[PDB]
């Protein structure tokens, strides 16, 4: 368990831009800079099992809690 | 290359180094940002004086023939007719550093430094040896020098008549290297794919996920989709080094500060390049993003992952941050910026 602040940090890595949300394209570029080219599919599916709320996008919150 | 512009005069970081710090800047993809170097140690810098880490506290000097060293008697440092509050405060940084490694050496000026210091400004009116200054120090000790066949100048003085003078004292090496001040970084910005096998070694064992499944596991894929934000959770929390940043790195005796894997490595590659072109360490510890005493200066020395040089006023450096984050190079604060409204955020916080 790290700190709040501690994963505020490496959210802010997945949030390439403003806004304080992690859209389909953040992650495919996250994916891809770490080692695994993924498709447009399997990119949306990762989204799709962190999005609880079911807005598209993974926000605060849903990263927190992803553990 | 050399000074290839403005910025790169302006840093106060000799060329060869500076030369170095971009060609590493590449080497590693990142972008690496830096204080200012206060002009008068540039020159130390690059002819070969050692450079001050953490554990010394005694502030410089910035008159006299001793301008860039650490001088012993505190009022020949930056703090010249202070208050006794003040000139005691001193004396013990001075002891601090004594105890520990910090030797107490007999400043002895180069032939070139000589020119510098002449051509600065600093010093004047000498034959050769008593030289005059207009700096107000001047008024209360008399200075001089002679030179040795050796080249260099030994510093020698008094309180202002009430002879017999002796050999100005700096703080130096343990290895007797006198110390003039270090290449304090801003910041290191990594590009995100930087740390892909740090998030393989602690998700697949350094596997790419592909292989890592492929061999431990035979044949909507669900431990996948599990497995991939697992190295995708690593590699952010290893590229902003989460869980180094808890303790304190050593280099050997010395306590380098907070600092992440990468940004150690980042000096190395550093110290390196300015060993190469015949330097001394010149950046003894972690970055200003992990300093509990936070500094506010209006420029800073920027030095893109492409070797672009440039200045940057905090404003403009929040737009730099926000430009280079959006190419995939990772970013994160000093931990006070928030609370003092310092913050280079534009989002939740
Ligand atoms: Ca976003
Ligand atoms: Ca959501
Ligand atoms: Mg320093
Ligand atoms: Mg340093």
């Amino acid at each position: 368990t790290d700190s709040e602040e501690e994963i505020r940090e490496a959210f802010r890595v997945f949030d390439k831009d403003g806004n304080g949300y992690i859209s389909a394209a953040e992650l495919r570029h996250v994916m891809t800079n770490l080692g695994e080219k993924l498709t447009d599919e399997e990119v949306d599916e990762m989204i799709r099992e962190a999005d609880i709320d079911g807005d598209g996008q993974v926000n605060y919150e849903e990263f927190v809690q992803m553990m | 290359a050399g000074y290839a512009n403005a910025a790169d005069r302006e840093s106060g970081i000799p060329a060869a180094v500076l030369d170095g710090i971009k060609a590493v800047a590449k080497e590693k993809n990142a972008t690496l940002m830096f204080r200012l170097v206060n002009p008068h140690s540039t020159s130390l810098i690059a002819e070969g004086v050692a450079t001050k880490g953490l554990g010394v506290h005694a502030k410089s000097s910035d008159w006299g023939l001793q301008a860039g060293y650490i001088p012993v008697n505190p009022n020949l440092s930056k703090l010249f007719g202070r208050a006794p509050e003040v000139i005691a405060r001193a004396d013990n940084d001075v002891n601090s550093s004594l105890a520990h490694g910090h030797t107490a050496v007999d400043l002895t000026l180069s032939k070139e430094r000589l020119d510098y210091l002449r051509q600065a400004g600093l010093v004047t009116g000498m034959a050769d040896g008593v030289v005059a200054s207009n700096h107000a120090g001047y008024e209360q000790f008399e200075f001089r020098v002679k030179e040795t066949s050796d080249g260099r100048y030994a510093v020698q003085y008094r309180r202002k008549g009430g002879d017999d003078f002796e050999a100005v004292k700096v703080i130096g090496n343990a290895a007797g290297i006198p110390l003039t001040a270090d290449i304090d970084m801003f910041a290191i910005m990594p590009h995100l794919s930087n740390f892909r096998d740090s998030a393989r070694s602690s998700v697949t064992s350094g596997d790419s996920v592909t292989d890592y499944l492929a061999r431990t596991r035979r044949a909507l894929d669900r431990e996948r989709i599990d497995l991939l934000w697992k190295i995708a959770r690593a590699g952010a929390r290893s590229a902003v080094g989460t869980e180094a940043r808890r303790q304190f790195r050593y280099d050997g005796d010395m306590n380098i500060g907070v600092i992440t894997d990468f940004e150690l490595e980042v000096r190395n590659a550093l110290n390196r390049r300015a060993h190469a072109v015949g330097a001394q360490d010149v950046v003894q510890h972690g970055t200003e993003q992990n300093n509990p005493f936070p500094e506010a200066d209006e420029k800073i020395f920027v030095v893109s992952a492409t070797g672009e040089s440039q200045m940057l006023t905090r404003g403009q450096l929040k737009e730099y941050i926000g430009q280079q984050r959006g190419e995939g190079y990772v970013f994160y604060e000093n931990r006070a910026y928030g609370v003092a409204g310092k913050s280079l955020f534009d989002d939740g916080l």
